[PDB]
């Protein structure tokens, strides 16, 4: 038998507790950086290692801009969350 | 400009 | 075995639910930029041979009978599943048009016991969602 | 800048929600399998990759024994939550 | 791209042991939790870490030995290793004398709270349940 | 035998 909550990959876009960040005419922080990060590498790496390259992405080229200063100035990182069993290669 | 989902 | 097998005649279907538009009864913000992310799932997925299906500002309900409809397709030709939820939420959650859905309600029909077809593959779910309101100032 | 949130790692024995197994002579399954791993493949593979096997030795090679049946048979997955930015070797 | 680990030092491996739980708490005791730790303390030592073994703290003791470590110089140091061993439920893991989230013990560590540790890697392992569920598996 | 924690 194998668990019934096995083999799954939950790619969070920020953290627990945390908001998520959207820009109006470029998209999401994170699914701009997941496709970015797919787009170079899936022929190459694992799907984890593509992953902490988005984490990475998110966390150090964006940071929020917003008239309200309550709102700007912010950061976020992605939150991976994998019950995999395997390795993951898209090629 | 940046918003919050 | 090391590495999943994804060397099936299909990598599999790729699920893209795009709420944009909210109902006024739930005081959510129009997603401004959601359309961009949409595309771009689509295209780098294609890229990667999945059958992708985009759907677009599902109330609640529609998204619980869509994943309960797709999870009852027989995957046994596919390498994996992949979903992507662009909507609100909040942590545990995401929005229908209309209000709220349990995320555990919607990966639950795809369970190793009530997916046969997908078991042992790769189950992929991409969140773009608040998961509260918290909010990172960053460090120097 | 960075996140504050950034850089963490936790590496959960179960998934959300879920009991965790503990054998009473040899440890809990996850630590068993965390050990083994890491005792194999430290000098070799990167530590998401550890914990990817980590994953696959606790789903498949533990099942509980328990004379109460309600508790016997079960399974565990463990569950890897990453914020971390950068692959973790820990050899040179 | 990869952490930086060649520091002088791989870093501290605090491990929190507990086994016995005071009665009031209802909670079992923990049989088969101290060859976990051993197991780790050698698994790391063999790692380079700097183990540092703790047995049955309290919820006050547990945050008192994070709050400490979170304050300590690690700026020679790779990374951050805590390992967790106890009852939990889902976002907590028990001292000996009731519960603690884990949100508070990781607090300590975060970038702007830990600025000798901003940039490396912060590990929690963590053995605790999460919740009361089982899992029945599938064939 | 195993018990839960």
């Amino acid at each position: 038998k194998i668990p019934v909550e096995a083999d799954f990959l939950y790619a969070y876009s920020t953290a627990p507790g945390y908001y998520s960040w959207r820009n109006s005419k470029d998209g999401s922080w994170f699914i701009q950086s997941l496709c970015a990060m797919l787009k170079q590498y899936a022929d190459k790496l694992e799907f984890m290692h593509i992953l902490t390259r988005v984490n990475r992405k998110v966390a150090t080229e964006f940071e929020s801009f917003s008239f309200d200063a309550t709102f700007h100035a912010k950061k976020q990182i992605p939150c991976i969350v994998s019950m995999l069993t395997k390795e993951l290669y898209f090629y | 400009v940046d918003f919050v989902d | 075995d090391n590495s999943y097998k994804m060397d099936y005649p299909e990598m599999g279907l790729c699920i893209i639910i795009n709420n944009k538009n909210f109902h006024k009864s739930t005081g959510m913000t129009s997603r401004s930029g959601t359309d961009v992310d949409a595309a771009n799932l689509r295209e780098t997925f294609r890229n990667l041979k999945y059958e992708v299906r985009n759907k677009n500002d599902l109330t609640r309900e529609e998204i619980v009978e869509l994943m309960r409809d797709v999870s009852k397709e027989d995957h046994s030709k596919r390498s994996s599943f992949v979903c992507v939820l662009l909507s609100h939420g909040e942590e545990g959650i995401i929005f229908g048009t209309n209000g709220p859905v349990d995320l555990k309600k919607i990966t639950n029909f795809f369970r190793g016991d009530r997916c046969r077809s997908l078991t042992g593959k790769p189950k992929l779910f991409i969140i773009q969602a608040c998961r509260g309101t918290e909010l990172d100032c960053g460090i120097e």
